């Protein structure tokens, strides 16, 4: 799909902002695992340290 | 009598003979009071006994007595009003209303708000500027009553006093009203003889501009007396100066017993309305003798037209045609009152529909900036109550009122639409009524009443599909009524078609545009944001007295000679060129964005007249008729 098809909204209000970010989800074990470590080290404290 | 006061007196004599421009604008005033009497006398306007006192130069002249009416102004007032009273008299003796005064100037910290005010400032003179909210009716207050005896066939007098009329708390006297003389007969009131004075309570609230953006607004009462009445409506900004005092007892008498306080208001002196963006007062400037040659100079040149169209909106690349429909637009027309009682529209009224980020906005803000009183809304912001007109309760008197909507408070103005294609139903159908008749009829629950919306309207719409389509008809493009576009004058379609050259023009005068200082700015500091107010009387940066291009503040002034002085009426030469540019468009084989219908034909010749406004000419030529024909063939075609 185009993306003012997937916007449901008109296609003036993404010319209207600065800068559009298109965010993915990359669906790969090598990403995942580097973000649940991520989040697991949020749970424990190690990452306020 | 006394001896400070006469001191004061002298003081104030001492600056009346320095200064001669209060003497000579009291002999102005009387010298037009004189001639009105004398033209009445023989085969009409009275002007107020008042004068206006500059603050800085009473400061450059005695720092001593300018603190004492800023501080103490109960003390220094009066002798002052007394002062300026000798003086008119002292002159009046060749050729009996006491002389009032009223201040302008820096007041220093003195120049508060509504929320600003607090007890300190009590008993002080202070200006305050703000939004007023609730106007009262203006009703007259006795001040001397005549009385007849029939028996001794004699009349007699009673005055009035209150604690509002004086700057100095006296011993209240309440004398009764006499209906018995002191021999015992019956009094009949003389009613004719009797003196009222017009007084008027309005509140004055915070400006929304300036008011903290979620707490609940704090507000001031303000009297007004006989001169100072009727120069407001609810919705101005203005600024009031004039003595805040506290009065009565705050329940510290017996019967009183209560937690009101001491009550609080600004006793008048002097009334601005000032001019806001987008708001009901209209930006008047002071045309003086050197800009008025000025703009007769620019009237002479052939390019004229070019140069004010031009000057309009420098940072925006292209859309000349639309600054020159604006121009037009702002030069208003003629409006004709027929002797039935028929009407003909003057106002020109200007579409603009196409893609987006095309100066559409910009254009709407320029217009909203640049003219008088201009008003702006948006399409789903505003509903058909909220252009046209509504329906309240009074407090005091019980019966329902009026509040006046977008259209009705730019009256003689310009309506700034952005959005319009988003509008209800309703308020199309209320748009209608006003684009054309150039009226408000409203029947309510018992209010008929028709309301006066000559309106200039100025609209931003986007076409349905977010884009307009060359090869697609125009019908589905913009998708609006055609008695809509009908009502318009001037539909512009503004097409954001790439070209390479065209893009490069753009990106220059872009950048170029971003790269600006203003005079007496470093190269890192930011600009700073002052809310523009100004006094209602009665791409090259380097633009300072036409030297190329005009400057806003002198097409200002441009176009409000032009409104008021020049009222151009056709003639024939003009007059054919309208019929057969008129008669070629109804019968012309090519499409049209626009209907042509009989609209367009006055279209024309408010086109023509706006042209004539912009040359200063008292006569429409062939030259407008030929420029109001091309301005709308590029519109149409
Ligand atoms: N012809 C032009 N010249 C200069 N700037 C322009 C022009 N067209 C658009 N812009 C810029 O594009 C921005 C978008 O605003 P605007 O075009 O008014 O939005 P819209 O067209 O949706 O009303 C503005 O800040 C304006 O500076
Ligand atoms: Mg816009």
């Amino acid at each position: 799909k185009s993306p003012g098809d997937n916007i449901d909204f008109q296609t003036t209000i993404l010319s209207r902002f600065d800068m559009i970010f298109i965010v993915k989800d990359d669906h790969n074990e090598e990403r995942d695992i580097s973000i649940a470590n991520h989040v697991i080290n949020i749970h424990t404290g190690n990452a306020n340290a | 009598p006394d001896a400070v006061f006469g001191d004061r007196v002298r003081r104030f004599q001492e600056f009346l003979d320095t200064f001669t421009s209060y003497r000579d604008s009291v002999r102005s005033i009387q010298v037009y009071n004189s001639n009105n009497a004398a033209n009445y006398n023989d085969d009409l306007n009275i002007l107020p006994h008042r004068i206006i006192i500059s603050l800085d130069d009473l400061r450059e002249f005695d720092r001593s007595f300018w603190s004492g009416i800023l501080v103490e102004p109960a003390y220094f007032i009066p002798p002052a009003e007394k002062a300026l009273t000798d003086l008119a008299d002292s002159m009046d003796d060749v050729p009996r209303h006491p002389w009032k005064l009223s201040f302008k100037g820096s007041f220093g910290a003195h120049a508060l708000s509504p929320r600003t005010l607090t007890a300190q400032h009590l008993n002080k003179l202070v200006s305050v500027e703000g939004i007023v909210t609730k106007t009262s009716l203006v009703r007259p207050k006795l001040i001397r009553s005549v009385h007849y005896a029939a028996k001794t066939g004699r009349f007699h007098y009673r005055d009035y006093t209150d604690a509002t009329t004086t700057l100095t708390t006296r011993i209240p006297t309440p004398a009764i009203y006499p209906t018995e003389d002191t021999e015992g007969n019956k009094l009949t009131t003389e009613y004719g003889y009797s003196t009222f004075i017009d007084h008027q309570r309005i509140t004055v609230q915070e400006m929304p501009e300036m008011a903290p953006a979620g707490q609940l607004p704090r507000s001031i009462d303000v009297i007004l007396d006989d001169d100072l009445v009727d120069k407001t409506k609810p919705g101005d900004r203005v600024n009031v100066v004039g003595v805040f005092k506290s009065l009565g007892a705050g329940g510290m008498n017996q019967s009183n017993s209560t937690l009101i306080g001491f009550k609080t208001l600004i006793l008048g002196n002097t009334v601005y309305p000032l001019h806001a963006r987008s708001t009901g007062v209209a930006a008047r400037q002071m045309l003086t003798d050197f800009d008025i040659r000025n703009i007769n100079k620019l009237s002479k040149k052939k390019d004229i037209f070019d140069i004010l169209s031009q000057s309009l909106a420098p940072s925006i690349y292209g859309h000349d045609h639309i600054k020159k429909a604006i121009l037009l637009m702002l030069m208003g027309g003629v409006e004709k009152n027929l002797e039935n009682g028929s009407h003909l529209r003057g106002d020109i009224n200007i579409l603009m529909v196409g893609d987006p980020s095309t100066a559409k906005s910009q254009l709407l803000r320029f217009v909203l900036n640049t003219a008088s009183l201009a008003i702006a809304t948006t399409g789903r912001g505003s509903s058909g109550v909220g252009l046209t007109a509504a329906v309240t309760t009074d407090r005091e008197t019980g019966e329902r009122r009026l509040e006046a909507g977008a259209m009705v408070l730019a009256d003689r103005g310009v309506v700034c639409i952005d959005e319009f294609d988003k509008m209800t139903d309703v308020d199309r159908v209320a748009i209608h009524e006003v684009m054309e008749q150039q009226t408000v009829t409203i029947a309510k629950a018992g209010i008929h009443t028709t309301l006066n919306a000559r309106c200039s309207v100025i609209a931003a719409a986007n076409p349905v599909f977010g884009q307009y389509d060359v090869n697609r008809d125009p019908h589905q493009n913009i998708a609006l009524p055609d008695s809509l576009l009908s009502r318009f004058d001037l539909l512009f379609v503004v097409t954001d078609d790439i070209n390479e050259i065209r893009d490069r023009s753009i990106s220059e005068h872009v950048l170029r545009t971003h790269r600006y200082l203003p005079p007496g700015y470093l190269e890192g500091e930011p600009v700073r944001e002052r809310l523009n107010l100004s006094l209602a009387v009665g791409g090259n940066y380097n633009g300072t007295e036409i030297p190329k291009l005009v400057t806003i503040p002198f097409l200002r002034k441009y176009v409000q000679y032009a409104k008021e002085r020049v009222i151009p009426q056709l003639t024939q030469e003009a007059i054919n060129v309208i019929v057969k540019n008129y008669t070629d468009l109804r019968n012309d084989d090519n499409t049209k964005k626009s209907p042509i219908t009989a609209r367009t034909l006055e279209t024309l010749i408010r086109l023509a007249t706006a042209h004539a406004k912009v040359r200063l000419s008292k006569t429409v030529n062939k030259v407008d008729a030929k420029v109001a024909a091309n301005l709308l063939r590029f519109a149409l075609l």
